[PDB]
């Protein structure tokens, strides 16, 4: 298998955290229409959805 | 497992 991130096809709402704890930056994003969060890379996040990024980012800050 | 909130 089942898509995650991404690749689920579902807009970006907002970010709910971040974390480094695998080596890399990563965002728990939520999209819109689901209460389901995953785990992003920032790298992909910075692309795909920089201003859902920058919300998160001013809001703290 | 630690995650840094919104905010």
């Amino acid at each position: 298998e089942k898509p995650r991130g991404f690749a689920r096809g579902l807009e970006p709402e907002r970010i709910i955290g971040a974390t480094d704890s695998s080596g890399e930056l990563m965002f728990l994003m939520k999209w819109k229409n689901s209460d389901e969060a995953d785990l992003v890379p920032a790298k992909e996040a910075n692309v795909k959805c920089p201003q859902v990024v920058i919300s998160f980012y001013e809001e703290r800050l | 497992g630690t995650v840094a909130l919104r905010e």
